[PDB]
């Protein structure tokens, strides 16, 4: 399913990411946006191995599971085919344990290039929060 | 951001084959852009990539030394020179964007894939 700006925005108020930690709606929207365009299927090979999922796009080294990726810690105790669901919520509870990690949402590289260091807020701006 | 691909072919072992990537967009901040490849009953690997400094990094082995990567601008074009091929290098190749990683490019953008079989 591919989710629009302010559906999103809601989506992931409902499950406790608004301020969670401190990072602001406005940002995880960008996240999503830059990482996943708002597609909860995307999936991303990458040079090491290693493939990211779902509209968050999670790492299968470090905190899913998709029996692919060797070495994979799975620190969100999860299958990877769970993040590609409908339903953001296993995407969204992995998330707040990554944030809470100690990099940040640094830990998001389309994040950290396309939205570290501007108004955020505008990814909420006109929306029915 | 689009990628298309273009110059996939049927050869004989030991020839060679140029693959070009015309793109646009790609311009954002610490971009990277290359190729994977992925053979049949194989999973999609990546090949090698140019980052936004101009440098270089393979993630295959057993291509380096006949594959070689190359950028013009005047054209933003990027090319995959593919020499003394051999029946192993039958794949599908893409032509990929994304953003550099420490070391790693995480992907984010995919052309349409060309094939090209080694016989």
């Amino acid at each position: 399913k591919v989710f629009g700006r302010c559906e999103l925005a809601a989506a992931m108020k409902r499950h406790g990411l608004d301020n969670y930690r401190g990072y602001s709606l406005g940002n995880w929207v960008c996240a999503a946006k830059f990482e996943s365009n708002f597609n909860t299927q995307a999936t991303n090979r990458n040079t090491d191995g290693s493939t990211d999922y779902g509209i968050l796009q999670i790492n299968s080294r470090w905190w899913c599971n998709d029996g692919r990726t060797p070495g994979s810690r799975n620190l969100c105790n999860i299958p990877c085919s769970a993040l590609l669901s409908s339903d953001i919520t296993a995407s969204v509870n992995c998330a707040k344990k990554i944030v809470s990690d100690g990099n940040g949402m640094n830990a998001w590289v389309a994040w950290r290039n396309r939205c570290k260091g501007t108004d955020v807020q505008a990814w909420i701006r006109g929306c029915r929060l | 951001v689009q990628l298309v691909e273009s110059g996939g072919g049927s050869v004989q072992a030991g020839e060679s084959l140029r693959l070009s990537c015309a793109a646009s967009g790609v311009t954002y901040k610490n971009y990277c852009i290359g190729w994977f490849r992925q053979a049949p009953g194989k999973d999609r690997e990546g090949v090698v990539f140019i980052n936004s400094d101009g440098g270089i990094t393979y993630y295959a082995d057993s291509v380096k030394g006949r594959f070689t990567i190359s950028q013009d601008n005047a054209k933003n074009t990027v090319y995959l020179q593919m020499n003394s091929l051999k029946p192993e290098d039958t794949a599908s190749y893409y032509c990929a964007a994304g953003y550099r990683n420490y070391g790693q490019c995480a992907t984010r953008y995919w052309g349409q894939g060309t094939q090209v079989t080694v016989s």
